[PDB]
RNA sequence: AAUAGAUCCGUAACUUCGGGAAAAGGAUUGGCUCUGAGGACAUUAAUGUUAACUCAGAACUGAAACGGACAAGGGGA
RNA sequence: AAAAACCGUAAAUCCUAUCUUUUAAAGGAAGGAGAAGUCGUAACAAGGUUUCCGUAGGUGAACCUGCGGAAGGAUCAU
RNA sequence: UUCAAAGAAUCAUUCUUUUUAAAAUCCGAUUUUGUUACUUUGAGUAAAUUAGAGUGUUCAAAGCAAACAGUUAAAGCAUUGUGUUUGAAUACUAUAGCAUGGAAUAACAAAAUUGAACAAGCU
RNA sequence: AACCUGGUUGAUCUUGCCAGUAGUCAUAUGCUUGUCUCAAAGAUUAAGCCAUGCAAGUGAAAGUAUAUAUAUAUAUAUGUAGAAACUGCGAACGGCUCAUUAAAACAGUUAUAGUCUACUUGACAUUUAUAAGGAUAACUACGGAAAAGCUGUAGCUAAUACUUGCAUUAUCCUUUUGGAUAAGUAUUUGUUAGAAGGAAUUAUAACAAAGAAGUAACACGUAAAGUGUGUAUCAAUCGAGUUUCUGACCUAUCAGCUUUUGAUGUUAGGGUAUUGGCCUAACAUGGCUAUGACGGGUAACGGGGAAUUAGAGUUCGAUUCCGGAGAGGGAGCCUGA
């Protein structure tokens, strides 16, 4: 037969997972769920390769058995669970709170965050659709369906969801002053103010983004996540602050020590 | 008139009893022809009248043959680059396209067509626009950079 | 049972590998006769059920000039644009022309309009002649081998004149 | 003795390119009930009256039989 | 539920035809290779009839002869 | 078929900026003006392999790790303890396809036994 | 490292090949072999044939236990487990091989506004009730056969197996509050109105007909109410099937192919998960080709890649990854997402 494949070879795994060639033949195929396998990491490599809490898959299972870890403040016990582009992880035994972000090299890193910070989730709406009775639902990058969204919300907006109740708090638009984070390209992880939105009829609409240092980079509109307005980002960013530095002069900061 | 042989498409969405002729916009920068807009013909595969939606890619070509009913053969000419000799070579391949009676084509006319769902064994394109063009000699023997 | 084994666009024969897959499938036709209602269940891809109607005698039929639908019974099959063998054997297909009992429609007209929303469409003579005859012409509009029921609509106006001329400069 | 009519298909070596050739060699054929195609004639684009047997296709039917008798090449190297 | 029929999917066997690949064969007729065969002397010197080409006929063999060409000729030339 | 002049900056030159027809937008000044090839930049590019940055596997092939003080604790920070500092870069991913700057070079289009535009009147 | 040398002659300069030279993640083999690291390995020919044994099973709160064993205060209640079996899920992944295959497969690039999609995730539902029915496994007794993962009869019993079946909400208004009005999820047909997309016969809404399947007669227990299992639809996800454009080796001592037998297209239908000559009926005569069609060959799975590279190139890629195909050769089919 030719049903769905259920194995993932290590060298076939996504590169940002950082699975060593010599450390086994297979990679943990993430279970289906909120995020795509390509743009998410499983909990096995979240608690085994990044936090180094576990030394093995069985240890990851031992962690998950005790209902300690929560993803979007609800208990998750699946080892191959997609974490996602941006979302909160709570380790209750060790009290600590993470948000999955991209570093400027496009790799998923758990950003330490505070308990008060760990109630806001930025969800990028992807589809707005009205069902029976003219009720409007927004399907977000996370994969949730939020009904009775505000009519002002558009397709590429972002919403600040309250984790415990799943309700929108405020929405952010996509003006040329709105700061965004890039999601999958060469410039994955950068944060910038949107230079402009070059819209072309029938193909990918391109958007140009200004870094903090006035460096312009363009990207496909699908690879953009509005993170704040022109004042400040609505989330704490990882230590790089979403600024990508030229390889030639990153060496200068590496050498100075 | 509108139908002669045992052939009439319902022209879904035409509406005949209460309502307030059916045509769409196609979009993509193309203008729905006036003959389509105010004509009497009924075509199930017309981009402006039937169910077919134009999506995919848009191409241009010379009309090579219009001898079959409502479909034409479009030859597309292009230059293929041969790396070893660092030069090009003339290459071609003709594609079959549906042609609604709103358009009036002849061999040698230049048409732009848009991809649609497979309508027959070999046709996946509908002519979206025609421009008249005089050809001298065989249309296959013509070569145009489009 | 689909896709391959044909000649290429040029007329050339294609060497075959890739023995038949199940998703090409290709089930045998339903030759829906006219008679007592019996349907069978076909399990298509994804455990989606398709109702293959072996015989139907009644059906939902719509008077479109008034936009209503009433449940009547099919009396006879009189035309179809495809092979004439289908009408001769009285098989129901998606565009078949059938003779439909007019009494539910005439009774509905009596009850709502009186006498023999957006009402008062003024009717035509060519249809009420059939009504007086008691049996009326209708075109099937559903797919009996797919949905398991024969539904249709009364034909009136130019299409009715067309089909009547086709059925009967003529013999 | 073996077929042998007709229809459809297929037809080699060789050749003076005309033939060989009905090469060789396959299939079908009744009855019945139908379907389609092929004309002539008059009226103010439109509707009636009327004629040949000739082809093609389909259902059904039978002790699988149908050029049913008559008539009628054996082919090949 | 056995069983049967009819459309369809259709393995398989047989007959016929065609093609592809390999291979037998009386006889015929080439080529190549043999250290030292017989016959002549064709070519290289004007090679003892200048050589050579196309074509046709003839002869033990090389070859000879006719017609028309070439000089790669033995003439760059009253 | 649209050609030059004037200025700031290295050393004697080179290098950067502006305009100078016409038609539609802005009340002396605010701004678009064939198609393609071609060329420039991008976008989107699985890894392994390859190039290549970092890293003393005792060297090397390698691997993607690792490094830092601690004969037995200071520091950082936490309002009493909690290790800390990192990397796993970049490039390539056809010739085809998407977007894009374009002056040259090439084609095609339009161009008269004639074809336009403007003003006024008429529909 | 952008390299040449011996060989025609009495000697010379050429052309020109032969030979030499070096590499090969390129195989075999000869001789030899003290360490350590590292690691290809029945592809080549025979996708030839196979003895044997293993390779897919699964119960730690959560379907069903009087097989049975045990333990706590007094024949009771809690239990702890549990052979077997029924039920559920998986066995369609993985692993192997490269025979087939030459615009096919594959690659990059699109479309699915032409579709299906289990597990998982998010939303969230409509036309006897202090809890309904028979019937079966395991089991018991009697057997048959040389043999098999064979099973007959009779009797019992459950289940989240199989099958029946038990409130309510929304809208109009005097206007917190009172009366009035109405009740089918997908899917199919007819008549209509019309957040987004590039374009809608879109979402959705109204009217008229049909109408699946369901909305818990099910199990265990966390804060000093929870989970499991099952379920209608939508969405997401893990995928799949089709699909656009472009890209392949040798051969013309393969030049015309295809078209009754579907070839090219129109119309109608059938079929499909969906589009489509995919199939059927009628109709028209189309479609491809010296820019190589149709054929033939390949000791041809395609690509990522490998060797050799100054630059161009030439040759290889059965084989770690991806895609395809196959399970002695064909064909057919059940279960099932």
């Amino acid at each position: 037969g030719k049903g769905i494949k259920k194995h993932l070879k290590r060298v076939n795994a996504p590169s940002h997972w950082m699975l060593n060639k010599m450390g086994g033949q297979y990679a943990p195929k993430t279970s289906s769920g909120p995020h795509k396998l390509l743009e998410s990491i499983p909990l096995v490599i979240l608690l085994r390769n990044r936090l180094k809490y576990a030394l093995t898959f069985d240890e990851v299972k031992m962690i998950l058995i005790q209902k300690i870890v929560k993803v979007d403040n609800k208990v998750r016990t699946d080892c191959t669970f997609p974490v996602g582009l941006m979302d909160v992880i709570h380790i209750t035994k060790s009290n600590e709170y993470f948000r999955l972000l991209y570093d400027i090299k496009g790799r998923f890193v758990p950003h330490r965050i505070t308990n008060e910070e760990s109630k806001y989730k930025l969800c990028k709406v992807k589809k707005i659709l009205l069902r029976k009775g003219r009720l409007s639902i927004a399907v977000t990058h996370d994969g949730r369906s939020i009904p009775y969204i505000h009519p002002d919300v558009k397709v590429n907006d972002t919403v600040r969801l309250d984790l415990e109740t799943g309700k929108v708090l405020e929405h952010l638009k996509f003006q040329v002053g709105s700061l965004v984070m890039v999601t999958a390209g060469h410039s994955v992880g950068r944060v910038g103010v949107i230079s402009s939105i070059d819209k072309n009829m029938g193909t990918y609409d391109i958007i140009h983004v200004k870094d903090s240092r006035n460096k312009v980079f363009a990207t496909r509109l699908s690879n953009v996540f509005v993170i704040g307005d022109n004042t400040k980002p609505y989330i704490s960013l990882p230590r790089e602050k979403g600024i990508k530095l030229d390889i030639i002069e990153e060496r200068r900061n590496r050498l100075k020590a | 008139d509108v139908q002669h042989e045992r052939a009439y498409q319902k022209q879904e969405g035409a509406s005949f009893f209460n309502s307030k002729r059916y045509w769409k916009k196609v979009g993509l920068g193309f203008a729905t022809p006036k003959e389509a807009k105010e004509g009497v013909y009924v075509d199930k595969k017309c981009p402006f009248t039937g169910n077919v939606s134009i999506r995919g890619r848009i191409l241009k070509g010379m009309v090579i043959s219009n001898k079959m009913k409502r479909t034409i053969i479009i030859r597309r000419n292009y230059l293929h680059y041969v790396k070893k000799y660092n030069r090009f070579e003339k290459r071609h391949k003709n594609i079959p396209c549906h042609c609604s009676p709103c358009f009036d084509v002849k061999e040698g006319d230049i048409v732009t067509v848009g991809q649609c769902r497979p309508l027959s064994k070999t046709v996946r394109f509908n002519v979206l626009h025609v421009e008249k063009h005089q050809i001298f000699g065989s249309a296959r023997k013509q070569f145009v950079l489009f | 049972r689909d896709g391959r084994h044909k000649l290429r666009l040029t007329g050339g024969k294609k060497k075959i590998h890739k023995k038949k897959r199940k998703y090409e499938l290709g089930r045998p036709p339903s030759n829906t006769k006219l008679g007592s209602r019996q349907v069978h269940v076909v399990r298509g891809r994804g455990r989606n059920y398709k109702y293959r109607a072996i015989k139907l005698d009644s059906g939902s039929f719509s008077w479109p000039t008034f936009g209503i639908s009433k449940n009547t019974r099919i009396i006879d099959v009189v035309y179809n644009a495809s092979n004439n063998e289908l009408v001769r054997t009285k098989t129901l297909v998606k565009n078949c022309i059938v003779v439909i009992d007019s009494h539910p429609f005439t009774t509905w007209y009596e009850n709502t309009f009186g006498t023999t929303i957006g009402k008062s469409k003024n009717i035509d003579p060519l249809l009420l002649e059939q009504f007086k005859q008691g049996r009326v012409l209708a075109c099937i509009s559903s797919r009996p081998g797919q949905c398991g029921k024969a539904d249709g609509y009364i034909i009136e106006g130019d299409e009715l004149l067309f089909y009547k001329r086709k059925m009967d400069k003529r013999n």
